[PDB]
């Protein structure tokens, strides 16, 4: 029944004022893309950066399995766009926030959905 | 003037030279470029690599295959992978490798010395940045290196597809006589300076559209030496300004025609497509890889 926890100790490192992990890989695009959340190039907005998506990923980057019986991850291979204020931390980011399955937008940065 | 241009080749008459080897000394050896906010350098000089490669005949085919070695970063993540999984176009198959793990946007990753790494299949651009910084000895003569430079020199002899294209980095110390030889069988070649690292004495060695034959004979101590004159005698403004403009970035999806064709087969009528950018001759099947462990 033991499993290693790393988003709970990720997030806890972080509220105990870690610094976050480093050195996501930021792409040079254009700002006027899509904004959606993960895509197949770089769709920054005005309003976020784009980064390659593997190194925003807490499993690939610390080398630990993805939570999920297919081990699969949904960020390696694609680029994540993240809000510019949050970019100092591109894997918390994407580790406490959910990609609205309708518009593709984050819930709370773009996602329009409910208003 | 070039600063508005992702970098600078070696211009053709540079190449026409019989120069000495000497010592590189570049002007501009201090400085630095300054990058966007956030950006690294392994990001815009891929970038300026990509935009440069955006102005020649490479062949795009449907299913393009794309090697990229010497992929990893000390930070263990690969940063010009990113650049050119941005760069292909989307459904690209672009495999990767480096000497030490690191975690890759790739479709598949390598590890291990590129010496293990072996391919069924052909490809139709290989991208290496391997550099051993043990060669930047500057107080002994500086040879033709081998190493990784023997491995890339076979693999684009077995394994790149005619009308295929390269870009293999050297520098000052980091060379290779046979390489250089390699670059008179493709159709066109350079040695290209990305403007935003214009202080080093890297270069991308570019052989565009492979044609499986010397189409020229080059003496690869004489090029070397030339590519030396050519950077010593010819300081290039640190630039950055090509990476704020990235509207035009995506390579062209051209679908360039794949065929398969055997060596007596090959019409002066097929490398004159092989040398336009217009065929690859390279069999479709499945690609496979895999890295040789060595058990104890
Ligand atoms: N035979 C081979 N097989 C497979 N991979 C290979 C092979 N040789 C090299 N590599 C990989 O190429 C990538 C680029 S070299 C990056 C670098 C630059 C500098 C620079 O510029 O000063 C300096 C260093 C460096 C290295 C060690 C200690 N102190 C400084 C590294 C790397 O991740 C290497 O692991
Ligand atoms: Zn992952
Ligand atoms: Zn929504």
């Amino acid at each position: 029944a033991f499993a290693v926890d790393a988003a709970k100790a990720y997030k806890d490192y972080l509220a105990s004022g870690g610094q976050p992990i480093t050195n996501c890989v930021k792409m040079l695009c254009t700002h006027t893309g899509t904004g959606q959340a993960i895509t197949v190039t770089p769709e920054a907005n005005m309003d976020q950066e784009s980064f390659g998506g593997a190194s925003c990923c807490l499993y690939c980057r610390c080398h630990i399995d993805h939570p999920n019986p297919k081990g699969f991850c949904d960020l390696k291979g694609k680029y994540v766009q993240i809000p510019t204020t949050c970019a100092n931390d591109p894997v918390g980011f994407t580790l406490k926030n959910t990609v609205c399955t309708v518009c593709g937008m984050w819930k709370g940065y773009g996602c329009s959905c409910d208003q | 003037s070039q600063a508005w241009q992702p970098g600078v080749a070696m211009p053709n008459l540079y190449k026409m030279q019989r120069m000495l080897l000497e010592k590189c000394d570049l002007q501009n050896y201090g400085d630095s470029a300054t990058l966007p906010k956030g950006i690294m350098m392994n990001v815009a000089k891929y970038t300026q690599l990509c935009q440069y490669l955006n102005t020649l005949t490479l062949a795009v085919p449907y299913n393009m295959r794309v090697i990229h070695f010497g992929a990893g970063s000390d930070k263990g993540v690969a940063p010009g992978t990113a650049v050119l999984r941005q760069w292909l176009p989307t459904g690209t198959l672009l495999v990767d490798s480096d000497l030490n793990d690191f975690v890759s946007d790739a479709d598949s990753t390598l590890i291990g010395d590129c010496a293990t790494v072996h391919t069924a299949n052909k490809w139709d651009l290989i991208i290496s940045d391997m550099y051993d910084p043990k060669t930047k000895n500057v107080t002994k003569e500086n040879d033709s290196k081998e190493g990784f430079f023997t491995y890339i020199c076979g693999f684009i002899q077995q394994k790149l597809a005619l009308g295929g294209s390269v870009a293999i980095k050297i520098t000052e110390h980091s060379w290779n006589a046979d390489l250089y030889k390699l670059m008179g069988h493709f159709a066109w070649w350079t040695a290209f300076v990305t403007n935003v690292n214009a202080s080093s004495s890297e270069a991308f060695l570019i052989g565009c559209n492979y044609l499986g034959k010397p189409r020229e004979q080059i003496d690869g101590y004489v090029m070397h030496a030339n590519y030396i004159f050519w950077r010593n005698t010819n300081p290039i403004q640190l630039s950055s300004y090509s990476l704020f403009d990235m509207s035009k970035f995506p390579l062209k999806l051209r679908g360039t025609a794949v065929m398969s064709l055997k060596e007596g087969q090959i019409n002066d009528m097929i490398l004159s497509l092989l040398s336009k950018g217009r065929l690859i001759i390279r069999e479709n099947n499945r690609v496979v890889i895999s890295s040789d462990v060595l058990v104890n």
